[PDB]
Formats: structure tokens, sequence, C-alpha cells
């Protein structure tokens, strides 16, 4: 379709977790979200809440009807359950590396189906379990998911990262490495 | 109580 | 050993162009798309044989298929009508950064939005296409983006590389030289 902006709406509901998700992206960028369980409106940039608002209510209602759809499809697919997608996994930082110098790592994994994850930051084999942010499952035109990682962190030449990412259509978990120096 | 629900769509609106 | 799963999702898109609206809705089961309105057509559709059932009522429900007529008007050009005065002037200017890495030298040009960019390269004032090999736009999920464009080189004493970035953010082209040393 010819268009010079999209405009999405992307809601999911599955049996496991996350069991819902309700969401805006404006060009494949999420622009606020409802958090269920909060059941208020989260905006991805401040300037977006500041000039926006959303009634949350609109999302759970949403939720609620995708929940009626699903039990009705489970018995009419006669319980079908797709296949699992294993995730690509990539590392990169968001600035140019200078070694001192703050950054932040990103870890993007895409092309994965069900939207069930775990992900975990290792600094030099050892977890990193706070100050990290994530996005939420992220919706793809062809209905697999893709989702961002995030750590802060100095750069320095003796040190090693890996994103650790858990599925179920990986046989083992994949870890992604990168250093410094790495291309 | 409708087997094929239709999702409801709405719109953001201008910050109070 | 996979648990049971089962998944459901929705999707509600408007594609803005030349100042209409496209409403496009569309129903997924796991990763099958089994019902769809479009408003190009202005009725629901059965993508699969498991859609037909609510193509079929819903098609029914005049009043169903009235609100989603309106959509386009009602709920996309609403919403991008909010967008145009502030979301569509989100500009962030890209950071360029040269550096050495055969031989490479990388131009980084970093955390921009939005995502429509010119980079280009040029050795002692003469722009080059060989060797040249762009990464494609690197979204970075925080509403900026990053690309790096590299440039094969064979670096002569004296040799005056710039890399060139052109940007709706920027009233003029931003360029970062690196003189070649060896
Ligand atoms: C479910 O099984 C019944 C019984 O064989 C069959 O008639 C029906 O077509 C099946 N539906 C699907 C979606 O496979
Ligand atoms: C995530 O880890 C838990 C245990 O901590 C495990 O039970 C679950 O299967 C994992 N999820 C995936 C998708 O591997
Ligand atoms: C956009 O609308 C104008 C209105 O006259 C029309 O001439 C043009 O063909 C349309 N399409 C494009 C791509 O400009």
């Amino acid at each position: 379709i010819k268009a010079d902006h999209v405009s999405t709406y992307a809601a999911f509901v599955q049996t496991h977790r996350p069991t819902g998700e309700f969401m805006f992206e404006f060009d494949e960028d999420e622009q606020f979200y409802v958090d269920l369980d909060k059941k208020e409106t989260v905006w991805h940039l401040e300037e977006f809440g500041r000039a926006f608002s959303f009634e949350a209510q609109g999302g759970l209602a949403n939720i609620a009807i995708l929940n009626n759809n699903l039990n009705t499809l489970i018995q009419r697919s006669n319980h079908t359950q797709a296949a699992n997608d294993p995730p690509e996994v990539t590392v990169f930082p968001k600035e140019p590396v200078e070694l001192g110098q703050p950054n932040t790592l990103i870890c993007h994994i895409d092309r994965f189906f069900p939207p069930v994850l775990n992900v975990t930051w290792l600094c030099n084999g050892e977890p990193v379990t706070e100050g990290v942010a994530e996005s939420l499952f992220l919706p793809r035109t062809d209905y697999s998911f893709h989702k961002f990682h995030y750590l802060t962190f100095v750069p320095s030449a003796e040190d090693v990262y890996d994103c650790r990412v858990e599925h179920w259509g990986l046989d083992q978990p994949l870890l992604k490495h990168w250093e410094a120096t790495s291309g | 109580p409708v087997a094929d629900a239709v999702i409801h769509a709405s719109g953001k609106q201008m910050w109070q | 050993a996979t648990p049971e799963n089962y998944v459901y999702q929705g999707r509600q898109e408007c594609y803005a162009f030349n100042g209409t609206q496209r409403f496009l809705e569309r129903y997924i089961y796991n990763r099958e798309e089994y019902a769809r309105f479009d408003s190009d057509v202005g009725e629901f559709r059965a993508v699969t044989e498991l859609g037909r059932p609510a193509a079929e009522y819903w098609n029914s429900q005049k009043d169903i298929l009235e609100e989603k007529r309106a959509v386009p008007d009602r709920v996309c050009r609403h919403n991008y009508e909010l967008d145009e005065a502030v979301t569509l002037q989100r500009r962030v200017q890209p950071k360029v950064n040269v550096s050495p890495s055969h031989n490479l030298l990388v131009c980084h040009v970093t955390d921009f939005y939005p995502g429509s960019i010119q980079v280009r390269w040029f050795l002692n004032g003469q722009e080059e296409t060989a060797g040249v090999v762009s990464t494609n736009l690197i979204r970075n999920g925080d509403w900026t983006f990053q690309i790096l464009v590299m440039l094969e080189m064979t670096p002569q004493q004296g040799d005056v590389y710039i890399c060139q970035v052109e940007h709706t953010s920027l009233d003029s082209p931003v360029t970062v030289e690196w003189k070649a040393t060896g």
C-alpha cells in the first residue's frame, strides 16, 4: 500500500506471559502502550505524554475482545498451535565506541514467535539484572515479533558482553558476543 | 456473548 | 517439549497518503491472518477458511460496516492530525563520526530522526561510489536511527576524505573531514 506514513494499533493475547499487550506505533516506532496491570497509558517519549492523552480503557476493552476471539479460534482451529520460529539476535552500540565514554549496548531480537522470551545481559559472564531497559514485544508485518534490550555501559578494552536469549525454538540458549573492538 | 467480536478503533487526543 | 500456547493478534492500520486515509483491520490466529476489513473494499473479507463465519456475520451487521467505513475519517484522519503537529515535527540531528577500522574508513552517523538520510563519501573533492558499503538504516528502538557507511580506501599522504550527511533536521549539510596519515 502506498503511504507517506503508517499508524498502527497492535495488540495480542496468548496463554503464556506476557498474556496481553496493547500498543500504538507510528512509522514502526512504539509511541505508547496501555499497561494492562496498572490500567494506564505509558508514553515512550515524555514530549508525547505532554502533548497527547489516550484512554487506557480502550486498550483494556480491545484486549478482552481479543481474549474472546482467542478462545473461539482455539476451538475452531482444533487447538492448532503454530511452530516455534527461532529468533535472530544482533548486538550493537547506540553511539560510536570511545573508551571511557558512556554508551548504550543494544540487543535486537528479531523474527521470532511466539512472543515468549528470556533475555539476559552478561558482563564478563555475570548477569546484569538492574538498570536494564527493554521494549515491548513489537509486532512485525509477518506477525512474528522483535524486541530491543538496552544496557548502559562504559567501554573498556578488557570487558566482554553477551546477550543471552532463550526461546522455545532454540535447542540451547543463544549467546551473541560483543566487545569494544567487535565490528 | 459473540463468538467473533470486532475490535473497536479509538483515537488519541490532545493532552488535558 | 514446547508448552501449550495459543496466540491471537489484532491490527488496526491507517495509511496516510496525499490527503487520504486507507484503513485496514486484521484478525490473526497465531501467525495466520484469517479475517480483514479494507476501507478500499468497504466490507470484511475472509483470508482463510477460519474467517468465513466472521466475515459472513460482520458483513450482515450494517452498524459494524458503517462504523468501519467511517474509521478513515473518524480515527485515522483524527490521529494523523495530532501526529502531524507533534510526531512529524520531531527532528533529531545526526551525529557524525569518522574513524579507521582491508583498510576501511567508517562514517558512523547516529541518533537521528527521521530515518531519511543521505550520506556521501568524498576523496579530495570527488564523490566516491565504489568501495562504499552502507549498512541499512538501523532502528535503535528509542525513536532514533543510526547508519554506518564504510569506504574502502588506499590512503596516501595528503589525501582528504570527507563524509557528508544531509537530513531534514539540518539547514546545511554536515561534513566531517579525515586527513590521511601514512
Ligand atoms: C477440525 O476437525 C474436524 C473433524 O475432522 C474437521 O471437520 C474440521 O475441518 C477441522 N478444522 C480444522 C480447522 O482443521
Ligand atoms: C525462561 O526461564 C524460565 C526459568 O527461569 C523457564 O522456565 C522458561 O521456559 C524460559 N523461557 C523460555 C522461552 O525459554
Ligand atoms: C495526489 O493528488 C493530486 C491532486 O490533484 C493528484 O494530481 C496526484 O496524482 C495524486 N498522487 C500523487 C502521487 O501525487
